[PDB]
């Protein structure tokens, strides 16, 4: 048929499109996904980088 | 509106998820420690010298 | 690995024998309804793996109305699969449908090869 | 053009993991390369911090990992983390090797990535070896006993090569002091190959599980495949979270918290876990010089699969025979780890005698004959004669 | 630098498969799409069909090694129990 | 076309060492890039077998290596090699970088390629330093002593960067068993780099003497380049083996055949000779906190010469004025050593503090100055106004 | 790094000064002598280094006549060099002949560089 109808979507379609609710909530979510990641990293490198520091039987004899 | 003073300014949307973790750190720390002691409580020492005190 | 023109060879005997035609001709029809591949829109020949010189030869000598439809089913059945679902009923490829269109033009190619071969490798005699 | 694609270092990263054309019906077993990528950085960033820590001298090898449990802060969690650590990183290789089986990965056009990765795996057992004989446990000490002591049935060089690789006549200190500086070495060798493994794929790209060609659509790889990597990397992490800090010791022998004893033989000497299927192909030869050939057979018998598939079709997704045969060879590896873990006592001599055999009859007799008979079968349904 | 060989994969544009013709395809943003729509019309139906189609061909291997492995576990305990005494020095022959 | 062209990991050889198109006319300073190659090749080798018989504890480290000497069969050969191996690395290095000066390699396109050589410098500086420590002499527990203790300087982290250095509160046991870990690392990140090194390179290609386009005559590397890397190569190698062999302990100091004693302080605290002149650019500073800066300044100093040469033309060759301060500044770094070698004294601490300001002037004021002045000279000697 | 027109500028006012011409001009005819590209048989705008946009446009507009005469002498000053020796003595280039041939090229393409670079960045005013 023609190439100008185009198919059926309407499965998938919200009933109202409202684009600032609908960026704020997808925002929401890879927010809190990059601070929860930062936060994450921060302390994963100071459990490597302590373990350096003087051991138990070291400060023992201080 | 809350998009653009949250997350369109990407100067702060890298800040504030480098910010707002730092104080999630204390915050995070604070209540599970509180929990852990309390659903332990009567086994740790500090419950044992309060009456091993004689 | 195995060439198409071995597998016509001993596919021809079994079809031929009447006692042979019989017992695993029956035992065909219920591996390739088995198979599913007439589910996803696919025909046979588009299964072939295409990474070798005799394959390109056959594939440019194809009629372009041919190719055109090739693409289009292999496309089709890339995007059911991802989807993780089947297609419609009735959009199936029957029986009478599942033809072999490409297996004239690899046959001929795989013949032409074999007597190329043949030649390059030769004795003489006085 | 961008700077992605003009700078030099930087074409290179956006070749690979930016722009670089994927088929769009791939499904997440194809994410498993890029966990075992993440195990190999855990495995070395691990290893140098206990190195600070540690002292090869077989009088001071078993203390010294006490001394990193007990004394160095956070010390516990770099052992836990790096010796649970070694087993998922076997068993995301074992189903990385079974995607490759099931999908044809091994046919032409890519016979040249299938054979380095099996040098990669390889270099790995070899590597899991040397660490496990660094504790010095009781289980440290006989099983290098064992493993050494096969070598002494070559012919005319085999009781040379095993005083060269103890450095006297025995298990001793010349042997864990040269097993650890090996055992530093190899994971960069294998980091090597993991780029030519990375060169070889660039080439041809990957398959998908249609076994069919993949040039007609594709999709770029950022922000498609690299947030679906990030779904497959947070449910390993926490697995790998829950044997860390909640069970420990569950993939592990209680043997090796033994201090070794040349004097004194354990009741049982058993391999880790990703280990036992092929100690028990080596116990199913009574002959001692035709059972270490068998044991090294059965790594390299993966190198004939391009040659022994018969088939026009690549891969098992429409073939209901090569199916059923691939599930049989999966539950016969589960069985033959098994009986490596069992006494010689009948009737597990005679078990383990039978599943060797089906593991290289699967690779030499099987694969070739139902091949064959499917390209036939597929014909004689279709053609009119 | 030289020139490479012939492979059967190029780039955007010139990826290398067959002249396309007649197609038309569609699509439709993400951020005008309902959130999350499956866990519903995909675990009712859609995520029993895709194994239970397939469950016949890893079941029949299972069940073989799980009968043959309980079979032999329970003759090892026989022979090593005071009934089995007797057998014990006839197959250890 | 030919199989060397064809296959994905022998057409990477053949256009590096094959087919690459050379300029016709570099001469014998353009062949220190490989015997830098073969000298880590060698630095290596040497150093995985060595370490096969190695303890680092601080009570076994001395003895250890006079275990090397006296037992270990061929054991001396690998020590004398590795210790000599190390200043002669050090020595051709300096006449590579010495030559990018000269013939202006360092200017445009080829500003990556002298940039990612200058942290492959710093990297080696640091492997030598810390494999020094762990023969812990004398000299090396004094010569640690003295370079950790400047970082306690720096504000508000500096007495915790130091202590974090150390493992405790002083160089002792922790200190010397993560140097060895760390001694084993960075030549495995400096052959990474090298790699990086490689690829700018390939790029552009090299240059010539003449400064000049080398476009319009090439010739290919095989058997032309080839053989002309084999005398340098059999030079260096006859050279070093007369060191080795015949006089193995003129490049060293006698205080580190003594055993390391913190209550001991020696009356001279000496580096090797390839790092006296950055220990006299630091001695000649007061204030402790302005000289470690002006030690690290000496090497980052290299960075600013693609900005401050304002030459029309690059090379030296045509250039009598660039000439001249260019040998000003190669017996300025001779002197500098050999100041860094005698005591605090007069007259030695006025000229280190004016040898110093020649060193900075010459990257800073005499390069634009000069370069300035020969841009005009061109043009008024031929415009007839 | 340094532009010909600011090269051009600070030698045009010492050669129309009757005080500095007598100093200076002296001293670059030693300068040159001493350098020794004429023994090689090349004139100076030979040896500028040509690696950048403003030194590509003006070789392109070179006359063809002079373009193979520039890459005759390129060639030729490669051989001596790797022999170690000089040409003979009537092949050396003549100061009549060292001329600038490439500078009115290279000084029309710095200007436009220049006229474009201030278009770009500019301001107005009501
Ligand atoms: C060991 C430590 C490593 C830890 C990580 C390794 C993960 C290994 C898992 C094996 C594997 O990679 O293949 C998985 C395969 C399914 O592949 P598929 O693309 O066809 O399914 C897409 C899905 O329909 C949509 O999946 P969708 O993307 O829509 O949602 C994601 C889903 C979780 O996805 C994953 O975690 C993938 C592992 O989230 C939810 O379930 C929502 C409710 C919370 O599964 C199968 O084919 C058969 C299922 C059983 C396999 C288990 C065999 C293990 C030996
Ligand atoms: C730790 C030490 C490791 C030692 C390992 C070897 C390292 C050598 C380091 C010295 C060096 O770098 O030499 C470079 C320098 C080149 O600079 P240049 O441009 O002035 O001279 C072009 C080429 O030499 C002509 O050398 P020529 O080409 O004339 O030799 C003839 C022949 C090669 O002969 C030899 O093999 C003798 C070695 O080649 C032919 O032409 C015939 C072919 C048909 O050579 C020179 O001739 C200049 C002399 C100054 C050297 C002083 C070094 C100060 C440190
Ligand atoms: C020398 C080295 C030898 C290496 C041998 C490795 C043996 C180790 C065992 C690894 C198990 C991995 C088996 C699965 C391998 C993945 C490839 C595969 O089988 O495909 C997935 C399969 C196909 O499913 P679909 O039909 O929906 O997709 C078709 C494509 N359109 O979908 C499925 O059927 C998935 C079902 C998986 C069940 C497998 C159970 C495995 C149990 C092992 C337990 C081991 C610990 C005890
Ligand atoms: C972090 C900062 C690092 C600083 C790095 C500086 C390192 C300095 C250490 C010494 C390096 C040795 C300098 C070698 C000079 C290399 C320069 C070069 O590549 O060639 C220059 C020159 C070229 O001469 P031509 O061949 O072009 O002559 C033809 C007629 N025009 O070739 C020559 O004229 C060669 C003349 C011989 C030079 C003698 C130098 C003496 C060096 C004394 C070393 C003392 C060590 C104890
Ligand atoms: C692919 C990489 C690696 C693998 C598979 C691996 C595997 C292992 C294994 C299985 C053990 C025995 C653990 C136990 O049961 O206690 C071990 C121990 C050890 N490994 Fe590794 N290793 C790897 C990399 C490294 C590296 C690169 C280093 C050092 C730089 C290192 C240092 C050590 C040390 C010090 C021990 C002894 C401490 C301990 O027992 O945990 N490892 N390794
Ligand atoms: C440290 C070890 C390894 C790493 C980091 C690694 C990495 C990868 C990656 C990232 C891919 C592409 C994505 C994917 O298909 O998953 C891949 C593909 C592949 N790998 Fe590995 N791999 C390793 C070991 C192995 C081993 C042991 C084998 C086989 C014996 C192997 C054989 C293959 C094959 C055949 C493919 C192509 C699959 C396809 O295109 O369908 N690799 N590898
Ligand atoms: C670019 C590479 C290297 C450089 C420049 C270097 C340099 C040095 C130096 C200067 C010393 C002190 C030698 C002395 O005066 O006695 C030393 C010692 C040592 N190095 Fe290296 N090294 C390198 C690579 C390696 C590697 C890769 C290893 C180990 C795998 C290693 C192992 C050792 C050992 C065991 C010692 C102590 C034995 C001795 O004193 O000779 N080295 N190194
Ligand atoms: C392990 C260290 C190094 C290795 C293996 C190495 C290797 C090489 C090689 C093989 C070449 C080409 C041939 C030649 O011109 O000699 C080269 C060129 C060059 N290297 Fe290195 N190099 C090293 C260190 C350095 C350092 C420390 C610097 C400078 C700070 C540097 C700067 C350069 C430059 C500027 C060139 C281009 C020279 C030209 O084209 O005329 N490299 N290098
Ligand atoms: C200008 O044009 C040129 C050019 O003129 C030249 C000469 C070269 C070649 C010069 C080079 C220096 C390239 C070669 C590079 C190296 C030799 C660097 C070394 C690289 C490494 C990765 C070092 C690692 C090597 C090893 C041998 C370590 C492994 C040690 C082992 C296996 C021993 C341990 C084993 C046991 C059993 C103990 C060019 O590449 C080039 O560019 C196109
Ligand atoms: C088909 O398309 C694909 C594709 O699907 C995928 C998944 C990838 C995925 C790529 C990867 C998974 C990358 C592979 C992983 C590696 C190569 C890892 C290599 C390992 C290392 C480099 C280890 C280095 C580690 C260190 C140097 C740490 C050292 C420790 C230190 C320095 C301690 C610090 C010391 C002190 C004193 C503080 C592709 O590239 C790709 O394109 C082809
Ligand atoms: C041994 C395996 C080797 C594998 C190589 C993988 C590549 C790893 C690189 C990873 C990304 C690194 C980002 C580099 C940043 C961009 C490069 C750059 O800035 O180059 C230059 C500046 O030069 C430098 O300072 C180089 C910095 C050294 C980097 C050492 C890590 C950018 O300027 P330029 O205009 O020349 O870039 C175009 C180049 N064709
Ligand atoms: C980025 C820096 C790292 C890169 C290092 C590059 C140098 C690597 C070593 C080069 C040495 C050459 C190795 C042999 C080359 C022949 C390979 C071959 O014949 O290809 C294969 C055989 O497959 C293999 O078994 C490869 C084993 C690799 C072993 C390397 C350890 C057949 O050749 P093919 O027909 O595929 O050639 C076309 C390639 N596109
Ligand atoms: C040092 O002892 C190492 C052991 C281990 O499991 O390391 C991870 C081990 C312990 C007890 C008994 C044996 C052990 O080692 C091994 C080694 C081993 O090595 C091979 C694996 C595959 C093919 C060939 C070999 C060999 N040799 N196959 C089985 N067990
Ligand atoms: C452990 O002692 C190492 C020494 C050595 O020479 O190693 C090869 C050494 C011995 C005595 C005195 C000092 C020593 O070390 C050093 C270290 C050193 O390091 C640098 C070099 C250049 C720029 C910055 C630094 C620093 N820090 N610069 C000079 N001497």
């Amino acid at each position: 048929k023609s190439t100008y109808r185009t198919p059926n979507f309407d499965d998938v379609l919200k009933e109202n499109n409202d684009a600032d609710k609908g960026r704020s909530y997808a925002y929401f979510m890879v927010g809190a996904m990059g601070l929860l990641s930062s936060a994450g990293a921060k302390s994963t490198v100071e459990t490597f980088i302590s373990s350096m520091t003087a051991t138990a039987d070291v400060l023992a004899m201080a | 509106s809350l998009y653009k003073t949250f997350f369109k300014r990407n100067a702060v949307f890298v800040g504030t998820i480098f910010a707002g973790a730092f104080v999630f750190q204390t915050v995070f720390d604070t209540a599970i420690t509180s929990w852990y002691e309390n659903h332990n409580k009567g086994k740790l020492w500090k419950d044992v010298k309060a009456r091993i005190a004689a | 690995p195995q060439s198409f023109t071995s597998i016509a060879r001993i596919g021809d005997y079994i079809l031929k024998s009447p006692v042979l035609s019989k017992l695993c001709v029956p035992v065909a029809n219920q591996f390739i309804n088995l198979a599913g591949y007439k589910k996803l829109g696919l025909k046979f020949d588009d299964l072939i793996a295409e990474e070798n010189p005799i394959m390109q030869t056959a594939l440019r000598r194809l009629p372009e109305d041919e190719s055109y439809a090739r693409a289009y089913r292999i496309i089709r059945a890339h995007q059911t699969e991802l989807t993780h679902h089947l297609l419609p009923r009735n959009e199936w490829i029957k029986a009478q449908e599942d033809v072999p269109y490409l297996l004239p033009y690899i046959l001929e190619a795989e013949a032409a090869a074999k007597e190329k071969d043949e030649l390059d490798n030769i004795e003489v005699s006085k | 053009m961008a700077f992605r694609k003009s700078n030099v270092y930087l074409s290179l990263v956006n070749s690979y993991i930016i722009d670089s054309p994927q088929p769009s019906s791939i499904n997440y077993w194809w994410n498993m390369g890029s966990l075992l990528g993440l195990c190999l950085v855990i495995q070395i960033v691990t290893g140098i911090f206990m190195a600070m820590h540690y002292s090869s001298n077989i009088e001071l090898a078993f203390s010294s990992v006490e001394h990193i449990m007990r004394d160095v802060h956070n010390g516990y969690i770099l052992r836990y983390l790096h010796a649970n650590g070694a087993s998922f990183f076997f068993m995301v290789m074992f189903m990385h090797m079974a995607k490759g089986l099931y999908y044809g990965s091994y046919r032409s056009p890519r016979v040249t990535l299938w054979n380095v990765g099996v040098i990669i795996f390889i270099l790995t057992i070899a590597t899991a070896f040397l660490g496990y004989c660094c504790v010095y446990g009781q289980m440290s000490h006989w099983g290098a006993t064992v493993i050494t002591n096969l070598f002494s049935a070559i012919p005319f060089v085999g009781n040379d090569i095993v005083s060269w690789l103890w450095g006297g006549f025995s298990v001793s200190n010349p042997t864990i002091q040269r097993f650890f500086a090996l055992h530093y070495l190899v994971p960069f060798i294998i980091a090597a190959m993991v780029i030519m493994h990375l060169m070889a794929l660039h080439i041809h790209g990957s398959s998908n599980p249609l076994g069919i060609t993949g040039n007609l659509d594709r999709i770029p790889m950022h922000s498609y495949f690299i947030f679906k990597d990030l779904v497959t990397v947070f449910l390993f992490m926490l697995i790998l979270a829950l044997f860390v800090f909640y069970s420990p010791n569950t993939l592990g022998h209680p043997d090796n918290y033994i201090p070794g004893n040349p004097l004194v033989t354990p009741a049982s000497i058993v391999p880790e876990w990703y280990l036992l299927p092929f100690y028990a192909i080596l116990r199913s030869i009574p002959d001692k010089l035709l059972g270490v050939i068998t044991m090294f057979a059965a790594i390299l018998v993966l190198l004939v699969l391009p040659f022994t598939d018969r088939s026009v079709v690549r891969g098992n997704t429409f073939k209901v025979l090569s199916k059923f045969f691939f599930f049989i060879f999966v539950f016969n590896f589960v069985l033959l780890g098994q009986i490596g873990a069992c006494h010689v006592e009948v009737p597990y001599v005679l078990m383990g005698q039978i599943a060797t055999f089906i593991y290289f009859a699967y690779f030499l007799i099987i694969v070739p004959v139902i091949s064959t008979i499917e390209n036939v079968l597929f014909y004689i349904g279709r053609v009119n004669k | 630098g030289p020139p490479s060989g012939k492979t059967y994969m190029g780039w955007w544009g010139h990826m290398g498969g067959p002249k396309q013709k007649g197609i038309t395809s569609y699509a439709v943003s993400p951020y005008a799409q309902k959130p999350l729509q499956g866990i519903f019309h995909n675990a009712v139906f859609n995520s029993f069909r895709r194994f239970k189609s397939q469950f016949l061909y890893v079941l029949i291997p299972a069940g073989i090694y799980w009968y043959w492995w309980k079979n032999g576990n329970e003759y090892n305990e026989f022979l090593y129990s005071k009934a089995g005494r007797e057998e014990l020095e006839r197959v250890n022959v």
